[PDB]
């Protein structure tokens, strides 16, 4: 799978901006996609999601309006026209691919992230911005949600993504207890309602980041805040 | 020939298996049908609380 | 007399009789069986019901006036129920004609039937077609055209106040919905003939036009008489009425109603899709 | 010389007729005559999964009970979401016509085949996010009847040739060939430990085969006409057979004779496919008679009726659970019943 | 209730059974047939004119249709117990050799054959399209040979023309359910089109027949 997205730069306050991401090796045609801007220096945000089809399409409250978001099947590429851009909106624009169906692993894979420059929900909260560990540590990263996470049907829909210093996010745990394909399985995810944990046994190099955790319960979508790990 | 062989061969070999009786046998059936009747949906029906569908 | 009398209400319940039971028929049937839900069985089912929306209402108020002979009921109870006779004579007709176009697509322009006539394409033609009928129905409340004839005992249509209303309820419930139909299946039978002909090179070929052209033309025939008296009393209001024998006009008037339960029978009984599966209602019901 | 060994043959199959009347000694009947009547069961429909357009004649569970997939002669296999009544999958086949279907006990696989003689592998657990073909196991001549999974890497096979088959995923070619049989196999039943299986031909015989080796241990005769459907008992130590003779039959493996006979004079027509129960106490057998029939497994009573069919059975699966059982028509609908 | 991902699942499943609708109307418009018929009765030929390991299917588009065909002699197993699947087929198209009628006789095999065919439960309204191969090298044939060899109880003149009619009003009894199928025989025209053009107005016919009792006008 390749999610390579283009298009950023600089632009003057106001301006309109037309991002494209070229998406191969996988069937465009079934996935869902979403766009999930990166601050600067902040955490992720949601900002859009085009469902398979082009059947439903939503739009984060900070973006309604202003940002449409649209996909073509045939030429595998996915497009989000901005306009009247705002200050605010200079962030790292990463694409992400998610395939909804029973036992489906969604947010697996992330694009590379265009570079743009600008000159009622569920709120999450990460308890402890920073842990520093050790290699042959074992922490165990906690996230709270204001509404517990446990549908009826018994899907609590929690995601554990994981910020490689400069690269891209990687699904890690999908509803709290499934490991995503080619993750080890030194991780673990377990909780209830409101309260999660994540257990990393034996944590190596090329392990340390800032994780977040996603609510994928009810739209707009929310990331925490960010733990940030250091040796 | 070949065939004649082949036959005479497996119904020889198959024929000396041990058998155990026939009653011995259906008791054991009914042994199991009685040990694991409590945890059959089909036979006696769940309640709407355990049942998926 | 009291022979007329017996005959009008034995007639009539004959007709809701049968009207009942065929439309219910039908439309259990298609709610039953997921093989007859076809995209082309929706018309059958709306003409199924236009033709129930009279055999329940209005049917027995008419029945009861003639135990009665005399209006014994209100008003708004009379165009209540004018208005209900005539949403299903003109919803029946209607629907007719629309199964007419239905055929004539599935067995002749049959390349371009799956797109054309879709389970949404002919979701919104069924709703299209009720719409029609209810904006014919509708302007006689302005016109105010509604109202009970003591020889027919019923709140129908009054063929004398207005013309050129008349003129049109004529034109468009007679004229049009029969020409739609004689072509149809004229056209259907003869691309039959052809592709028979174009094989091999009697008396089941008349057979065949009397089961399908003679037979779906039937409806024609019932409204063929009042709808002329329609079109006698719409030329000369003033002169024709007295000129008319109200023996034709009664003689008509059940006939039409008549055809309110034929149209269930020759789109009922006489489907061997349906026919087939009745029995297994019976037993089912 | 060929007429001696002919005779050896027929005096080999006397002796094994002796001892096996040797061993009958008392019915399943006579044993069970104490126990108390299941009573009437009353199993309502409580899912239909439609979509199929063409009569099944497939369908097979998932081990986690809640993904079946189903096949058709519209050249489509669909998994289904049994809770939801949602199609997760549909995958088109080169061939329409397929004869059965297999669901991966990890999950991650489906086979199916039929009149092409190729028991088609697809994949399920793609990163591309499509379900590919792994592998075409060709190379069987004959109509293939029962893909069956053994693990991820072996499937077993059944065809028209009289012959079963072993195969291995990823070479592609068969380990072991089964051969024994001289009518058309059209049935296969895996025991539960995946070490012996059981297949059913024309010749009115049930063979019963080993995994690791190929020889075949028993045959169970007394049917009058082919089978169509076989399924082992929960425990593994039996399994029922289902035939063209309106009469389901129940063997034991260790006894090695027929043990009880299922038949009711109102029923004359075959049996396209059996199962059994969690607690193996009834087993559910589906006729042409467009009804499933439920079987007292202990008393040969018939202890209900899944009548809800308009057309032949074509086959039924019971859940790992238990939890419920789908059975599958020819009016191209799934039925869920619980 | 359901969750944001159990509505994104049925969308998933509501396109899924989408597709499943353009590809059953797919399937309904086109034009299924069969290949029956004894060994080295003239399949080949007709396969091959008509097209310019278990299943031989052939593809060939004629007056826009799609013309799928079957041609199962490749596989030798139960027929009666997959013939089932062929169920619902639009005809079946069957090959007959009229110079095969001395030779170990093959065509009282093939006369059974037919009788077994045209006979089946499944086959009860499927019409039969049937086909007299050879009959150039039948000519000849009968003009050395007499027919009363194949046909014992026989007696008429031995031309070309009245032999051929007779075996065509032999073979077009067979078949009892005279009513509801009927059978469309027809002599190959050597190398010309008017095989294929026959197989095509055969099947326009049965189509034309179906959709009149899928509307109940028949
Ligand atoms: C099959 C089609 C033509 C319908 C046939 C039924 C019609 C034509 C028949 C059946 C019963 C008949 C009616 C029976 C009684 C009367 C009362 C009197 O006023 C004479 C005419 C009238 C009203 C008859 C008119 C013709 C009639 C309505
Ligand atoms: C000349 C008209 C005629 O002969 N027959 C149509 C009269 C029918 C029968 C009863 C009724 C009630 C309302 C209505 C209509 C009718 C037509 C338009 O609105």
């Amino acid at each position: 799978v390749q999610l390579v997205e283009s298009g950023g730069g600089l632009v003057q306050p106001g301006g309109s901006r037309k991002l494209s991401c070229s998406a191969s090796g996988f069937a465009f045609s079934s996935f869902g996609m979403h766009w999930v801007r990166q601050a600067p220096e902040k955490g992720l945000e949601w900002v859009a999601y085009i469902s398979s089809g082009s059947g439903t399409i939503y739009y984060a409250d900070t973006v309604k309006g202003r940002f449409t978001i649209s996909r073509d099947d045939p030429k595998n590429t996915l497009f989000l026209q901005m306009t009247s851009l705002r200050s605010e909106d200079t962030a790292m624009y990463y694409c992400v691919r998610s395939i909804y169906y029973y036992g489906s692993s969604p947010f697996d894979f992330w694009g590379q992230g265009t570079t743009l420059t600008v000159s009622s929900d569920i709120v999450m909260t990460q308890a402890t911005s920073s842990v520093p560990v050790t290699p042959g540590e074992s922490v165990s990263i906690s996230c709270r949600s204001s509404k517990s996470l446990l549908h009826s049907n018994g899907n609590t829909y929690l995601y554990w993504f994981l910020q490689r210093p400069g690269q891209s996010p990687q699904l890690l745990i999908y509803r709290m207890s499934n490991l995503a394909s080619g993750v080890p399985d030194r991780f673990s995810g377990s909780g209830s309602g409101t309260a999660f944990t994540l257990t990393i046994s034996r944590l190596e190099a090329e392990d340390v980041g800032v994780y977040y955790c996603m609510q994928h319960l009810e739209y707009p979508l929310t990331f925490g805040a960010g733990t940030k790990l250091e040796l | 020939i070949a065939q004649a062989r082949k036959l005479v061969e497996q119904l020889k070999m198959e024929a000396n298996i041990d058998r155990i009786k026939v009653s011995k046998a259906a008791a054991d059936l009914m042994a199991y049908c009685e040990a694991h009747a409590k945890e059959d949906p089909l036979l006696t029906p769940v309640p709407a609380s355990e049942n998926p569908f | 007399p009291s022979w007329l009398a017996s005959a009008l209400a034995c007639v009539l319940i004959f007709t809701i009789v049968v009207d009942i039971l065929g439309n219910l028929l039908v439309i259990l049937s298609v709610y039953r069986n997921k093989k007859l839900r076809n995209a082309g069985n929706i018309f059958v089912v709306s003409l199924a019901v236009a033709d129930l929306v009279v055999a329940i209402y209005p049917y027995p108020l008419v029945l009861m006036s003639i135990f009665n002979n005399g209006w014994n009921l209100g008003y708004l109870h009379c165009q209540v129920s004018g208005f209900l006779m005539g949403l299903s004579v003109i919803g029946s007709i209607f629907n007719i004609t629309g199964i007419a176009i239905n055929r004539y697509c599935y067995i002749c322009h049959s390349l371009k039937y799956d797109k054309l006539y879709s389970s949404k394409n002919s979701l919104c033609y069924v709703l299209l077609i009720w719409l029609l009928t209810l904006a014919a129905v509708l302007p006689n409340l302005r016109a105010g055209t509604l109202q009970y004839d003591p020889r027919i005992y019923s709140c129908t249509f009054a063929q004398s106040v207005s013309s050129a209303y008349t003129i049109a309820v004529v034109v468009f419930h007679f004229l049009v919905p029969m020409i739609i139909v004689i072509f149809c299946y004229l056209r259907i039978w003869i691309l039959v003939l052809q592709v028979r002909q174009r094989v091999k090179p009697k008396p089941q070929d008349f057979r065949n036009f009397v089961t399908m052209f003679v037979v779906f033309v039937l409806f024609a025939i019932c409204w063929a008489p009042l709808n002329f008296i329609g079109l006698a009393v719409a030329s000369d209001p003033a002169s024709m009425v007295p000129r008319i024998p109200e023996w034709l006009f009664v003689a008509s008037y059940y006939m039409a109603y008549f055809n309110s339960c034929l149209n269930a029978i020759i789109y009922g009984l006489l489907n061997q899709n349906f026919r087939k599966e009745y029995r297994r209602i019976i037993v089912s019901l | 010389e060929l007429d001696q060994l002919r005779q050896e043959a027929e005096q080999l199959k006397n002796q094994i007729r002796d001892a096996r009347k040797a061993c009958a000694d008392a019915t399943l009947s006579q044993i069970t005559n104490n126990i108390d009547p299941v009573g009437r069961i009353q199993m309502r429909t409580r899912r239909t999964l439609r979509g199929h357009l063409a009569k099944i004649y497939a369908m097979h569970w998932g081990t986690d009970s809640r993904l079946l997939v189903s096949a058709s002669q519209d050249g489509k296999l669909i998994i289904w979401d049994s809770y939801t009544t949602n199609k997760v999958h549909a995958i088109p086949l080169r061939s329409s016509w397929v004869m059965t279907c297999a669901y991966a006990p990890s999950g991650n696989y489906v086979a199916c085949g039929g009149l092409d003689n190729i028991c088609s592998i697809y994949n399920l657990k793609t990163r591309e996010g499509n379900v590919r073909v792994s592998r075409e196991l060709a190379g069987h001549t004959g109509y293939l009847s029962c893909c069956r999974f053994l693990d991820d890497n072996q499937i077993v096979t059944s065809s028209g040739d009289t012959t079963c088959a072993l195969w291995d995923i990823e070479t592609g070619q068969q380990t072991t060939t089964f051969t024994g049989h001289t009518g058309d196999v059209m049935s296969l039943s895996l025991a539960p430990d995946t070490r012996l299986f059981v297949s059913g031909a024309c010749d009115a015989s049930a063979k019963l085969w080993d995994v690791r080796e190929g020889m075949c241990r028993q045959t169970f005769t007394g049917h009058e006409s082919d089978i169509n459907a076989i399924c082992f008992f929960p425990n593994g130590n039996a399994f029922a057979t289902g035939s063209d003779d309106a009469t389901c039959r129940l063997f034991d493996l260790r006894a090695d004779q027929e043990l009880m006979t299922y038949s009711h004079d109102n029923i004359i027509c075959g049996i396209t496919s059996v199962s059994f129960s969690k607690s193996g106490r009834l087993l559910l057998a589906g006729y042409d008679d467009f009804n499933c029939n439920v079987w007292d497994a202990l008393k040969a009573d018939r202890a209900g009726v899944l009548a809800g069919h308009d057309n032949r059975v074509s086959c039924l699966g019971v859940t790992d659970d238990g939890m419920a059982v789908a059975t599958g028509s020819w009016d191209s609908f799934l039925k869920i019943w619980n | 209730t359901l969750s944001a991902e159990d509505k994104a699942a049925v969308e998933r499943s509501k396109m899924i059974d989408r597709n499943l609708r353009e590809d059953g109307e797919k399937a309904a418009r086109e034009v299924k047939l069969l290949l029956l018929g004894a060994g080295e009765s003239g399949k080949s030929t007709i396969v091959k004119q008509m097209k310019i390991t278990g299943i031989v299917e052939t593809h060939f588009t004629f007056k826009d249709l799609h013309f799928k065909m079957f041609d199962v002699g490749g596989q030798r197993s139960e027929r009666k117990k997959w013939i089932h699947c062929f169920e619902g087929v639009t005809a079946i198209i069957f090959c007959v050799a009229l110079s095969d009628y001395d030779l170990v006789n093959r065509m009282h095999e093939s006369m059974k054959l037919f009788d077994s065919i045209c006979n089946n439960k499944w086959f009860t309204d499927t019409s039969i399209i049937l086909f007299l191969n050879k009959k150039d090298l039948f000519e000849e044939k009968i003009k050395k040979s007499p027919l009363t060899i194949c046909y014992p109880e026989y007696a008429g003149s031995n031309t070309y023309e009245e032999a051929a009619a007779y075996i065509q009003c032999q073979f077009e009894d067979l078949n009892k359910r005279k009513d509801t199928k009927e059978i469309y025989t027809h002599f190959t025209c050597a190398t010309d089109t008017k095989n294929v053009q026959f197989v095509f107005d055969a099947v326009t016919d049965v189509i034309i027949k179906n959709n009149l009792k899928d509307c109940g006008l028949f």
